């Protein structure tokens, strides 16, 4: 007698923080598997979210955890894609700003969380680092990622 | 001596490298132009993935070369 174990079906973080950095419910789960395939379920990986940006004129700039917070320019960015650890496995966040104010997007949660202006954000991630395991994409204009305008 | 890293996105990096850095000193190198860490990319020459202890020139990989970036980031 073997053991049996129902699971939840999966989360599809990838979809929803490429469609939260982005304001609109632009990607799905069929969009996802279609760019998945040209590259070689539902644990999307890091080219996928590239290639996704790519094919908008956008792209993901990896952040460098060891520069300074500082040195990264939020307002040349559209939006920030998270990788961050769920008490291993991992999902996807989008953090946004609308209006001048960043809110933590993330698809767990049941309402977007304010996290104020830069400062408030930038505290944030110096928070979302220090507890390790967290890497930061910037999603930005391809015209951005030509200057490196991300960097300030 | 340069070599080339081609990425998934379609992009070329260009890297100053001697046969003796080791695969992680080229993923090093990688990190300092791209942000990547090392234990998040994935090289491959000639369809073999590279090992990080090794050096560049125990893969006889010469000038102009070109590596093949993978990165391994999953969520």
């Amino acid at each position: 007698p073997t053991v049996y174990h129902e699971r939840q079906r999966l989360e599809l973080c990838a979809v929803h923080a490429l469609n939260n950095v982005l304001q609109q419910q632009l990607f799905s789960q069929e969009a996802a598997d279609e760019i998945c395939k040209r590259l070689a379920t539902g644990n999307y990986d890091v080219n996928v979210i590239m290639a996704a940006l790519q094919g908008l004129g956008l792209a993901a700039v990896w952040w460098d955890r060891r520069r300074p917070l500082s040195q990264l320019a939020l307002p040349q960015v559209l939006g920030l894609i998270l990788n961050l650890p769920s008490p291993r496995r991992r999902h996807w966040v989008a953090l946004r700003q609308v209006d001048g104010v960043y809110y933590n997007l993330d698809s767990k949660l049941r309402a977007p969380e304010a996290l104020g202006d830069e400062d408030g954000v930038r505290a944030f991630l110096a928070a979302a680092l220090a507890q390790g395991l967290c890497e930061v994409l910037l999603v930005v204009t391809k015209e951005v990622e030509e200057k490196g305008s991300w960097l300030r | 001596m340069q070599i080339f890293v081609k990425t998934l996105t379609g992009k070329t990096i260009t890297l100053e490298v001697e046969p003796s850095d080791t695969i992680e000193n080229v993923k090093a190198k990688i990190q300092d132009k791209e942000g990547i860490p090392p234990d998040q990319q994935r090289l491959i020459f000639a369809g073999k993935q590279l090992e990080d202890g090794r050096t560049l020139s125990d893969y006889n990989i010469q000038k102009e070369s070109t590596l093949h970036l993978v990165l391994r980031l999953r969520g």
